[PDB]
């Protein structure tokens, strides 16, 4: 395998930590870095919008 | 069938509560569109603008 010469193609899924509600966490969602409190939402996203 | 070409410009787009694009306005077509883009609004009151 090789690193840092072409866009990523193949790799296995990463085991993730279970979601925690209503607690100060240092979240990292597929590239985002930030801090806050995660709760259930209400906004109706579009099918492709992330 | 129809073909058209693209060049880099700047647009002003209006979303809504659902999240869909409803209307858009150019910013380099007419002076009226220019001042609409400058004021960040779709309606302009009477007067002189820079």
């Amino acid at each position: 395998f090789e690193l840092l010469h072409a866009p990523a193609t193949v790799c296995g899924p990463k085991k993730s930590t279970n979601l925690v509600k209503n607690k100060c966490v240092n979240f990292n969602f597929n590239g985002l870095k930030g801090t806050g409190v995660l709760t259930e939402s209400n906004k109706k996203f579009l099918p492709f919008q992330q | 069938y129809y073909v058209g070409y693209l060049q880099p410009r700047t647009f002003l787009l209006k979303y809504n509560e659902n999240g869909t694009i409803t209307d858009a306005v150019d910013c380099a077509l007419d002076p009226l569109s220019e001042t609409k883009c400058t004021l960040k609004s779709f309606t302009v009151e009477k007067g002189i603008y820079q």
